[PDB]
């Protein structure tokens, strides 16, 4: 495997080098505003956002080296998570605002209108003050989004293989591995590390929670018949159940 | 054959 | 100011481990169950689990220099997963199988009379043999079961500096640990993401249960307490 | 109103 002989700066060079693209919504300013609409300009966005995350998962070292039915599994379990962490990431230096596209930056006011967004706004805004106080580098979020990738499905995966879960966990090990050599490289004391270092692996419970909630709403919009899910959205929801 | 099955593929 | 920062390492274990939770028993009544006779069982337990854990919050240092309201949110966002995390604990040592008590040990295959059971049966039993075969520690799971506590709710809130101040706290005692067993330092932080990503998953399986605790009230066929009724309502509101 | 806010307040 060549994941396991990357040193820590050539992690991040990889990981830095797969990030994908900011996309932009279809967002008709002039368009009056709908629950209708609003639902729509965040499914197509995510619907194209879900094939570069497809083709970015293939180069977060130790993806490849896994089945394929296993690389389905992981990308099945994770995928809002990892749009919702990108979302926060994209957020960050706008207070108060969600940056879903350079075009569509959504305030806590704006969610609403679509029932049941207000809750989950208000957790993706937390989120995100939260990386802003922290000031989460770059290097650090594509560590946690590739930790992401590879941890959220790994307990719901028999034999001849689980030794597919010890090669995920070994690149797992190496992540953190990595993280911890950029806080050093930061100044940071061996304390103020190993401290950091949970505090960005707890926020990942937050993002789960967050996940799981939307993947609930998800459901409710499905056998809603008015907001059109596209063909691989609804494919990953059937995983989900 | 899965869509995401597919594009991983490609 | 609160006095558990000034705590140290050793302190902070000491009082963790005192504050523990009794390991309650299940009524003592014939096989096989039904739905309504396992999740009356359940459920029953449960419930006196809950009041049990209110009085080892309070203890959980930190906890008691926050306001009621917030010591009411906290509880209400965590508890299924402090629950968890319990029972998974006490299953260690018993692979393939559930110790919700000690007179109530249950295997994947008495879980198919409910719906849904089989699947959060086995997220519970494969975080089971996750902690024995990294050979989980008394003082480290107390540690991860206060985490979960202060952090599950956080930020859904000067108040949330401190809970994250005592969170840093717990972090360093888990690391006074893990060096105190002889891991080296790479060991160390190696350990402390693997046990910090275990909650994720705690995290997945509350909710999941959280969903179907919801779908029990509606069928409206096995009673849950007022207690839970409201712990419930705190979710899905 | 609040069993939790009871069983908190008399904790032990
Ligand atoms: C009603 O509850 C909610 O509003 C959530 C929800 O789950 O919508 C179904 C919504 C909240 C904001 C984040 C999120 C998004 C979303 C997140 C990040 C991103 O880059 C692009 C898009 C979403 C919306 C629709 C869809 O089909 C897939 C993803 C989910
Ligand atoms: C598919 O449904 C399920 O089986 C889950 C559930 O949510 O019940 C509806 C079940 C899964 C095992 C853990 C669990 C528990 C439980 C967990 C740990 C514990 O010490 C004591 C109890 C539970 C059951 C009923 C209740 O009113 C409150 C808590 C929840």
């Amino acid at each position: 495997s060549l994941a396991l002989s990357l040193t820590a700066d050539q992690m991040v060079s990889a990981l830095l080098d797969a990030e994908p693209p900011i996309l932009y919504s279809e967002y008709d300013p002039t368009r009056p505003f709908s629950e209708a609409s609003m639902m729509g300009l965040l499914t197509n966005l995510a619907d194209r956002e879900l094939v570069h995350m497809i083709n970015w998962a293939k180069r977060v070292p130790g993806f490849v080296d896994l089945t394929l039915h296993d690389q389905v599994h992981l990308l099945e379990c994770a995928w809002l998570e990892i749009l919702m962490i990108g979302l926060v990431w994209r957020s960050m230096e706008h207070p108060g605002k969600l940056l879903f596209a350079p075009n569509l930056l959504l305030d806590r006011n704006q969610g609403k209108c679509v029932e049941g967004m207000v809750e989950i706004f208000d957790m993706l805004l937390a989120t995100s003050s939260r990386f802003r106080m922290m000031n989460l580098q770059g290097e650090e979020f594509v560590c946690l989004k590739s930790i992401i990738l590879l941890n959220s499905g790994v307990y719901t995966f028999t034999l001849k293989s689980l030794e597919e879960k010890d090669h995920i966990h070994r690149v797992l090990d190496k992540i953190t591995d990595t993280l911890i050599h950029l806080m050093a490289k930061a100044g940071l004391t061996l304390q103020q590390q190993h401290q950091r270092l949970a505090q960005l692996l707890l926020i990942l419970s937050h993002i789960r929670h967050m996940s799981n909630k939307g993947m609930e709403h998800l459901y409710s919009m499905k056998c809603k018949n008015v907001v059109p899910l596209s063909d691989l959205l609804l494919e990953m929801l059937d995983a989900h159940r | 054959h899965k869509i995401l099955h597919r594009l991983l593929q490609d």
